[PDB]
């Protein structure tokens, strides 16, 4: 049996750290992951996500 | 011999571990936090 959590918000400003500054930018001038998560990805039974 | 090894400590989480999948973190000070390296005979026992 397998368990994944969804929507758990890190909620300390400490835990909210990135580990570069450009790693995932966008071309918004709001970056669209400081939001809270709605979903999780994960792999099929043939690798497919 | 009244001495006391140190164990792998580090005052904030972020360092304690990097991200490579495997080894974990080195840093010795980032800002103001810590990571005090492993000084006691456990050095390469006790996996992590």
């Amino acid at each position: 049996t397998f368990i994944m959590p969804m929507g758990v918000f890190q909620a300390n400003s400490m835990d909210r750290y990135t580990r570069h500054a450009g790693d995932f930018s966008t071309v918004s001038e709001q970056d669209p992951r400081q939001f809270p998560p709605q979903g999780i990805f994960f792999y099929n039974k043939d690798g497919i996500l | 011999f009244q001495e006391a090894y140190p164990p792998l400590c580090s005052s904030d989480a972020a360092m304690l571990r990097t991200a490579h999948a495997g080894e974990t973190g080195a840093d010795e000070v980032h800002l103001a936090q810590y990571l005090i390296r492993d000084a006691s005979p456990l050095r390469g026992c006790l996996p992590l």
